[PDB]
């Protein structure tokens, strides 16, 4: 397990992907250039997990830049590490899907997937032995999410032996007030659930009450938001790209995080939580395990915890973090289910992120992610009552039982949370 | 039938053509199918201007469709802060309750339009109505954990 | 003689592999290039140490030893170690892709590119004994490696070897320093596919052993580096009948005869003594009676239960050192008397001894001190049955709510498979009672 082919498509998939770049490869020691100028051993060992090594030293990212709208190709490029990226995997299309997911899942963007998967196999071919495929997008979208959705089902198709892993981000109206979002989410929740190993909550909402409340930002913009975004994809793909005691890949994360093939949606967290410009170890634990800290805005208290890892970065004494682990669990007791044993699980990494020099990334699989479910649903059970905008769909090829279906699949779901949510060992 | 294409003016949003279809006869108040009339199909796709000029020519402004909404509910719904102030100007029910049960402030409430939330508390909407389920504007706010939606039908 | 080869599987048990064919070397005077000085036959030997090291033209002492790992990493770290130079290169087998802590994946679909070529290479070794005995086997039980490619190499060399014993040493899971939330699933399948295909397994619990390195060794952390030097020490001690002159244990048929009165029922509970501190150079030398009374501690276990709770059906004692066979006497005499120590009313009330005179060997670097003597008790007590109640439970937690299961049917392997493992410990643990727990 060494290969990872790292996809961003739509406008906000390649936000947050090109910030993904920026940050790891500081991390790395991997300048805008692709040369190598750190000082640690480090930082090449699993360097080959995200990235190609060419000739004179150059390390260019296995990514693949994908969008129908031809500006989003530009505002990538004009970026600090925007031309690290290997010109022959861009692939950009001309015509948008103006928040249509239909357009993104059949018309547009299904005219388009066929560039992509080429690229996909150029890339795949170069692998010595992959472990899968990575994404980031958005969910209340066309591009992200519709052509995203079609692009997760046709690799699964040609690479089923292979694990799939998206960074996905939840629709909100505090940050978008756009009335299709809703059908887009639970469209593209519905794909997520048959056709992804593990998928990563990042909720608009939540994001937007840490920045607006916790950090004390009256008007967030999509810089403050993605500043989040952007540190919890370090922290989760933290052992993927250091040694550490485990050889921790993408399958080893799926078999002891997904007790259930369904319930593979997890919650992100991260501590200290910090804005952008401008700690003992019973405070990492502590914060971490905090609602504040969730991207995902569901509190942890009303669900409990299927399984969780935890992992911390600097410098601090493992057997400190072993009995605040523990302690933990002893006064939370009652937040983790008794039926699974030893379901919390640490790891400890020497390289801290940026700026900061402690740090706590926490991965719940929480029965508490039903509020997120239920909230979307809501939101389109209201909408899609009332028929509203529904033939901006249908004219693109799509039928109404598709809207009933998605909608059947995840309300399922969030029953599926709550059955295990009371299940008791007696 | 002029009324056929007065419905599908109001919704594409053709100012010049709703008052050509007007004044020629056109039943301002005809029904689709479902129920909907001009001023439903103007409200629902924020064509301010379709909507003043019908109500100042004899639409029904609390017209229901099959459903029970009126043109302030998918309004409101929809999010359009201008047309649900225009529609309250002309003799909108504010607590009107279409067949699920909801009130206008509930679909303001479930799609975050807080604006529009702020409007209708200062236009009379009760807060106590409850859906179909038994939830008002307020049950809903706790329930999916909003505050700043809470905050404001607090005060 | 007769020939020994040992076979190392997964992570654990390439890790525990290397350290003790480093302490093998010591104890038996060979140089990490292969050299021997004193055995004065080159190119050949009938020696006792050739059950575990063959010879080559230009003296060179080879392991008799098969490395396997689905994954390079762990193999990589010896084939550039130390002891590179030592084992056959041709005998150290990686693939690229492991079990993921999945018992399905290293029995069925990975485990399958690899298991023949795995054979083969036991079988060139296996071309060169004169007489073989049988085969060591070290492995994970919670492993995705250490399970499912144990079980189907075991079920493998059991249509091979037909008249050739099998004995294991099996790292038992401790939450403490654990990899997988799987590892109950692992360790109930492997114990039921293997069961019939061993002649006698020793168990080690990581919780055991992770409990002596903090209080007799005063590590506050212990790593695997820690644990897995005083596993081969013990080790050592288990093996010596087989690789030195002795009178008990001479052969790996003679495990059988003196440890596993019912076949289904081999698992001995192995207790050592005295493990002191490096940091203490001048401890005091403990006694024959202190360090045989304490075979009898349960702290000194290297599996976690009470045989105050349960019946002895053989006791041997293996000693090290400066021990007067008087002295094991009056020790013992004691222990009949003063001490409850139930055996079986089917089986014959003793205590066999063993006695090779030479002290035990420290690696340098190591965690343990020196010593004048020191005793390996192995016995066979109902008491380890707790062990298996407290794994069966675990199971039982996860396995109501067919928690995980897709992850295994999903690789080839069949959902009932499930239910006849687990029957097949509830039929253990049932006769672990009948023999009287
Ligand atoms: N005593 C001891 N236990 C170990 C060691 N390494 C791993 N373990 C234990 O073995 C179990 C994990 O099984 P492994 O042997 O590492 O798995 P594997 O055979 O390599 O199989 P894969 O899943 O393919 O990696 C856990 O319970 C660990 O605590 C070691 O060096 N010493
Ligand atoms: N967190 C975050 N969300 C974004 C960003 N850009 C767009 N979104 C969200 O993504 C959704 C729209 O999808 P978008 O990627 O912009 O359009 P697409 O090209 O069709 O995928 C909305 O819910 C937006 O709020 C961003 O930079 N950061
Ligand atoms: C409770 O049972 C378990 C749950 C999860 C397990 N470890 N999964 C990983 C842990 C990681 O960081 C702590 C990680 O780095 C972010 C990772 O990268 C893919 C995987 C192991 C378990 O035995
Ligand atoms: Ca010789
Ligand atoms: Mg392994």
């Amino acid at each position: 397990m060494r290969e990872i082919v790292h996809i961003q498509a739509g406008q906000c998939g390649n936000q947050i992907g090109a910030k993904f770049w920026e940050v790891i490869s500081d991390e790395h020691g991997i300048d805008p250039t692709g040369s190598y100028h750190g000082d640690s051993d480090l930082q090449l060992e699993r360097i080959n997990v995200y990235y190609n090594e060419a000739t004179g030293n150059k390390y260019v990212p296995r990514a693949i830049l994908v969008d129908l709208e031809p500006g989003t190709m530009d505002s990538v490029r004009s970026g600090p590490f925007g031309q690290i990226f290997r010109p022959d995997n861009f692939v950009f299309g001309q015509s948008g899907a103006g928040n249509n997911w239909a357009k993104g899942h059949y018309t547009e963007g299904a005219e388009l997937v066929d560039s992509v998967l080429d690229v996909v196999r150029k890339e795949s071919e170069s692998c010595d032995c992959l472990q899968g495929f990575q994404l980031t997008h958005s969910l209340g979208g066309g591009t992200g999410s519709g052509m995203g959705t079609l692009l997760i089902s046709k690799i699964r198709e040609e690479y089923p032996d292979r694990i799939m892993n998206t960074f996905s981000v939840m629709p909100s109206p505090k940050v978008s007030d756009t009335v299709v979002e809703p059908y887009n989410a639970t469209l593209s929740v519905h794909q997520l659930v048959e056709n992804t190993d593990e998928t990563y909550c990042i909720d608009n909402e939540a994001l937007y009450d840490i920045c607006f409340r916790t950090l004390k930002l009256t008007t967030p913009t999509y810089g403050d938001l993605n500043h989040l975004v952007s540190a919890t994809m370090s922290g989760v793909t933290t052992c993927l790209r250091f040694p550490g005691q485990l050889n921790a890949d993408l399958r080893k994360l799926a078999v002891n995080m997904v007790p259930f093939p369904r319930l593979h949606f997890f919650m992100p967290g991260f501590a200290p939580l910090t804005s952008r410009g401008s700690l003992t170890v019973p405070e990492l634990t502590q914060q971490m395990f905090d609602s504040k800290n969730m991207m995902a805005a569901c509190d942890p208290r009303h669900g409990r915890y299927l399984t969780v890892a935890a992992i911390f970065r600097g410098r601090m004494s493992m057997k400190e973090v072993d009995e605040q682990m523990l302690n933990v669990q002893n006064k939370n007791s009652s937040y983790f289910v008794e039926w699974i044993p030893n379901n919390v699980k640490t790891a400890v990494c020497d390289i801290p992120p940026r700026g900061l020099k402690m740090s706590a990334t926490f991965i719940g699989n929480s029965t508490a992610i039903q509020e997120l479910f239920k909230r979307i649903s809501e939101q389109f059970t209201a909408m899609f009552r009332r028929k509203a905008f529904l033939h901006w769909y249908t004219g693109e090829g799509m039928d109404e039982m598709e809207f009933t279906e998605a909608e059947s699949n995840m309300n399922d779901l969030v029953s599926e949370y709550q059955q295990y949510q009371d299940a008791t060992a007696d | 039938d002029l009324g056929k294409k007065l419905l599908e003016a109001a919704r594409a949003g053709q100012d010049d053509e709703v008052r050509i279809l007007m004044a020629n006869g056109a039943d301002v108040n005809a029904t689709d199918a479902s129920g909907l009339t001009p001023l439903h199909l103007a409200a629902t796709y924020g064509h301010l201007e379709i909507v003043e000029v019908l109500l100042k020519h004899g639409a029904d402004v609390n017209a229901i469709d099959i459903m029970g909404s009126t043109p302030l509910h998918l309004a409101a719904l929809i999010g359009h802060l201008e047309i649900v102030e225009v529609l309250l100007k002309h003799g909108a029910d504010v607590n009107a309750v279409d067949t699920w049960g909801d009130t206008p402030l509930h679909l303001a409430a479930i799609m975050g339009h807080l604006e529009i939330v702020e409007v209708l508390l200062k236009h009379g909407a009760d807060v106590n109505a409850q859906d179909k389920f038994g939830k008002t504007a307020f049950d809903i706010s706790i329930d999916n954990g909003n505050e700043d939606l809470a905050e404001i039908l607090q005060k | 003689m007769r020939e020994c080869i040992s076979i190392h599987v997964g992570q654990a048990g390439v890790q525990i592999g290397n350290a003790c064919w480093e302490l093998y070397c010591l104890e038996h005077g060979i140089q990490p290039d292969g050299q021997m000085p004193s055995d004065k036959t080159i190119g050949g030997g009938d020696d006792s140490f050739n059950t575990f090291f063959s010879e080559t033209g230009a003296g060179k002492h080879v392991p008799r030893a098969v490395f396997v790992d689905l994954e390079p990493t762990v193999i990589d770290e010896v084939r550039t170690g130390t002891y590179r130079q030592l084992f056959h290169p041709e005998q150290l087998i990686t693939g690229k892709e492991d079990a993921a802590n999945n018992y399905a994946r290293g029995h069925y679909t990975i485990g399958k590119e690899i298991i023949d070529l795995v054979l083969d290479r036991i079988r060139k070794l296996a071309d060169q004994c004169t007489g073989l005995q049988g085969f060591l086997v070290f492995h994970s039980f919670g492993g995705g490696t250490g399970s499912g490619f144990t079980s189907l190499l075991m079920e493998r060399l059991s249509v091979d070897y037909g008249k050739k014993s099998k004995l294991e040493f099996s790292i038992y899971p401790a939450p403490q320093v654990s990899t997988a939330v799987v590892e109950p699933y692992n360790s109930i399948l492997t114990t039921h596919t293997t069961l019939e295909h061993s002649d006698c397994a020793f168990m080690v619990d990581n919780e055991a052993i992770y409990d002596i390195c903090r209080r007799n060794l005063d590590i506050e952390r212990p790593t695997y580096t820690n644990l897995n030097r005083l596993i081969s020490q013990i080790v050592s001690s288990i093996t010596a009948s087989l690789r030195f002159d002795g009178a008990l244990n001479v052969d790996l048929t003679e495990f059988q005869t003196n440890l596993v009165p019912y076949p289904r029922i081999h698992f001995p509970l192995a207790t050592y003594a005295p493990v002191i501190s490096a940091e203490k150079a001048y401890h005091e030398q403990l006694s024959v009676a202190e360090i045989t009374n304490a075979c009898f501690e349960p702290a000194n276990q290297m599996v976690k239960c009470d045989p105050r709770h349960g019946k002895y059906m053989a006791c041997c004692l293996l000693y090290r050192g400066d021990v007067v066979p008087k002295d094991v006497n009056a020790a013992i005499a004691t222990i009949k008397t003063k001490r409850s120590i139930q055996f079986v009313d089917w089986c014959p009330t003793g205590f066999k001894v063993g006695i090779n005179y030479q002290p035990p060997t420290v690696v340098p670097g190591g965690d343990l001190a020196k010593v004048q003597r020191a005793v390996c008790m192995l016995s066979n007590t109902t008491a380890i049955a707790e062990a298996w109640a407290r794994l069966d439970h675990k199971f039982d937690l996860m396995y109501a709510k067919r928690a995980f299961v897709h992850w295994y049917v999903g690789e080839g392997m069949e959902e009932g498979e499930f239910s006849e493992a687990r029957e097949d410990m509830a039929a253990l643990e049932k006769d672990y009672e009948e023999v009287g727990v």
